[PDB]
């Protein structure tokens, strides 16, 4: 919460926006729980999808 | 990590509960001191 946070304050230079842009922007969500678990194939998969 | 429903796809936090604590009591032995002999006087009457 706090990196997306600051990532959209600061790399996407726009603070306002909402945290799903984020998802958008960079294809990976980031607002999953740490149970959530993924291999990387399909975790690039799924972004590219 | 929900179904569909809502309910949890994960197991449940379980946490083994503590062994009730055995009781202990302080236990001391008795202490005190003897008591001095009175002062000696020979008295009227013989030994016998």
């Amino acid at each position: 919460e706090a990196l997306s946070g600051e990532y959209r304050s600061l790399v996407m230079n726009n603070p306002v926006a909402d945290r799903d842009d984020i998802w958008r922007n960079l294809l990976v969500d980031g607002k999953v729980s740490a149970e959530i678990t993924t291999t990387l194939l399909a975790d690039a998969i799924a972004g590219i999808q | 990590n929900l179904s569909i429903d809502g309910q949890p796809l994960s197991l449940p936090v379980f946490a083994a509960p503590a062994d009730p604590a055995a009781l202990l009591s302080a236990a001391a032995a008795a202490s005190g001191g003897s008591k001095p002999l009175p002062s000696a006087d020979i008295p009227a009457m013989r030994f016998p």
